[PDB]
């Protein structure tokens, strides 16, 4: 029984580490975004 | 004569094995 | 001009609870049933209560009662099932009621195991023909299930909708196309409408559109049919005060009335007159707005006595009635005028003409 | 010249500020032509009025407080958390005054701060909109939850007692263990996620096991109440005990 709670903390702890990951990526991914556009708007704003 | 215990006294014999631990 | 004909308001039944729900019975079309949830004030009273009222006769009494443990999120008529209430509740069970049983309890109740609904269920509906019929459910979890009449014990189908990356959609409002049975649309709280599909290879949700940026309160297609089809259009109400005119084919806002000062609560289409449709908000206002005489202004509005919050509205089948439920369990009936509610026979042109202008 | 005997006709119909941005929609070609706009500067210091009674009485909706509001009950009516409630509440104000003001640059041309008339309307949108922060709603439930400290634990069952008409000892009745606020966590962290508000990681874990413990714990109360429901058949009929 102890194995068994154990066991399923471990697998609660894996899935919520998981989804802090996830939520770092997609982050990290909408800064990569938004400072692209940011770069757009920066060389159109150049050539203008 | 085998009975089902009742719900008031079932619960009451678990109660009294929840207050003691 | 709307004109005030008939209140409905139970003392003992209807006091100090919301209007959860409405809805005319097609074979019955003077009956409306009205749902109610728990009252805080009455602990003790069922939760639950749904009300059918009666137009023929001038008794202000409800014709039937009923009530259940939880509270109805939802109810509607059972379109072939003439003596059937259908209800969802608050903790997601399918209530029925039959009023032949002179019991008030549901007759029948759907489990919430994990194959039916686990969640509050704001939307139901029975569609199909006379041969062949279903009732869809939804629930704010995103599980959607197709249910018979005839046995509530588990669903017909059951499934969970999602659109991208499995993210669940919390589905607040749902409505059809007239004749449609396989494609559904449906407004989530995400501000974003999802045209989708109930079975074949693409069933699930089809479509997104980002459009309203608050939670969606009503979503209805259109329902008169004439010379020139419009069930591709769709009008959407939601908390941002906003009403968005929609259309199947194009991903974006055809249009937009923010007239409102308040959250409009609701919005539904006219089932005769194919341009004019109905919205009510918190404020205590409902607005007719006629886009064949304007997409501008209220081509009518009319104030409930004390600006009572208005928050579910239905029109009558004939189209000449629109009833009202506000938060006081208080239900309002006006008269709409023969000059705005009949369409002339150059109302669907006049409403392509304007499709195509905008 | 013709469209200024317009421009006197449109405006005399026209009182509230909605009413006249929308004909004043209307002239779209006509903000390139600096005839116009000296015709819209006749009308320019009377928009500013009315758009800050607008303002104004969008001020008047912000002074009663949201529980007071009619949003408050029927937000609690569509399964809406009171945080997250008074959240959206706020957040709807703010834009409805972010789309005032898109008017009055649309009315007033761009520049329209550097006016007289603009920079007083400007500071009476910005205290108000410092007034619709949503940050400091959000900040506080997060250290409250923190300290309410909320998690299902315990057993699968903790019963509970229930005075029941007709008995005169208290009748226990078997309860999923779970306490009501839980419910609100789930519906809450949902909402503010989508709000867009950064939820503390521990207070995510919370409140989705208890949403993906929901499902185990209503079917087992469903178990719970089919065997009470049998009970009291039990019960009408003490032969079949």
């Amino acid at each position: 029984e102890h194995l068994e709670q154990e066991k399923h903390e471990l697998r609660r702890r894996f899935e919520n580490r998981e989804g802090e990951w996830e939520g770092r990526v997609s982050e990290l991914e909408t800064d990569v975004k938004q400072l692209q556009d940011e770069l757009e708007r920066q060389q159109l704003h150049l050539r203008e | 004569e085998l009975a089902a215990e009742d719900e008031q006294v079932f619960l009451m014999k678990q109660q009294s094995l929840l207050a003691k631990q | 001009k709307l004109s005030l004909n008939r209140q409905f308001f139970d003392e003992r039944w209807s006091k100090h609870r919301v209007v959860s729900c409405l809805d005319w019975s097609s074979q019955y079309p003077e009956l409306l049933v009205a749902s109610y949830n728990n009252n805080e004030d009455a602990p003790h009273e069922p939760d639950g209560v749904a009300l059918v009222w009666n137009m023929k006769y001038k008794k202000t009494t409800p014709e039937y009662v009923f009530h259940c443990q939880s509270a109805v999120m939802s109810a509607t008529f059972a379109k072939f099932h003439p003596n059937l209430v259908v209800g969802g509740t608050y903790s997601g069970q399918i209530v029925l009621w039959d009023n032949r049983s002179n019991k008030r309890t549901p007759v029948q109740r759907t489990p919430l195991s994990a194959a039916a609904h686990t969640h509050p269920v704001y939307c139901v509906n029975v569609v199909g023909t006379q041969n062949a019929h279903n009732l869809i459910s939804i629930s704010t979890d995103g599980k959607i299930c197709s249910w018979s009449l005839d046995m509530l014990s588990h669903p017909q189908d059951s499934m969970e909708l999602v659109h991208k990356q499995s993210k669940a959609v919390a589905v607040t409002s749902m409505s059809f196309p007239v004749g449609d049975v396989n494609n559904f649309v449906v407004g989530s709280e995400e501000g974003s409408v999802y045209t989708a599909c109930r079975h074949g290879s693409k069933a699930g949700i089809s479509e997104m559109f980002e459009g309203h940026q608050g939670p969606i309160t009503g979503i209805h297609c259109h329902a008169a049919v004439g010379a020139v089809d419009f069930s591709h259009l769709f009008v959407t109400s939601s908390f941002d005060w906003t009403v968005k005119l929609w259309t199947t084919k194009n991903n974006k806002p055809l249009y937009s009335f923010e007239d409102n000062a308040d959250y409009v609560y609701d919005v539904m289409w006219s089932p005769t007159h194919p341009a004019l449709f109905a919205c009510v908000d918190g404020m205590g206002r409902l607005d007719l707005w006629n886009l064949n005489n304007d997409t501008e202004v209220p081509t009518a509005s009319i104030s409930v006595e004390g600006n009572p919050a208005l928050n579910r509205v239905r029109w009558t089948h004939s189209g000449r009635e629109i009833a009202v439920g506000d938060s006081e369990g208080q239900i309002v009936i006006y008269d709409v005028g023969e000059q705005i509610a009949v369409p002339r026979n150059d109302e669907w042109a006049r409403f392509g003409r304007t499709l195509a202008e905008i | 010249t013709r469209i200024t005997a317009r421009l006197r006709d449109q405006l005399g119909t026209a009182k509230n500020a909605n009413e006249m941005f929308r004909i004043f929609s209307r002239f779209n070609a006509l903000f390139v032509r600096p005839h116009i706009r000296g015709a819209i500067r006749e009308y320019q210091t009377q928009l500013i009025q009315r758009v800050k009674d607008d303002i104004e009485s969008l001020h008047d909706k912000f002074k009663v407080q949201y529980p007071q509001s009619q949003a408050c009950k029927m937000s609690h009516v569509r399964d809406l958390p009171p945080v997250s409630g008074s959240i959206i509440w706020a957040k709807q104000i703010d834009r409805q005054l972010t789309a005032y003001m898109k008017r009055v640059e649309d009315v007033l041309g761009k520049g329209w701060e550097n006016h007289v008339e603009g920079q007083k309307l400007k500071q009476d949108g910005d205290s108000f909109r410092m007034k619709l922060n949503t940050q400091e709603i959000f900040d506080d439930w997060a250290r409250k939850v923190q300290q309410r400290n909320l998690g299902v634990s315990g057993r699968i069952f903790t019963i509970e007692s229930t005075r029941v008409r007709g008995r005169t000892g208290n009748v226990l009745k078997l309860k999923v263990n779970f306490l009501p606020e839980i419910i609100t966590l789930s519906k809450e962290v949902r909402n503010l996620k989508w709000l867009g508000f950064r939820v503390p990681l521990a207070i995510v874990n919370k409140a989705h096991q208890a949403n993906q413990l929901y499902p185990f714990a209503i079917s087992l109360i469903e178990s719970v109440r089919t065997y009470e429901r049998t009970c009291e058949k039990v019960e009408e009929r003490n032969t079949i005990s």
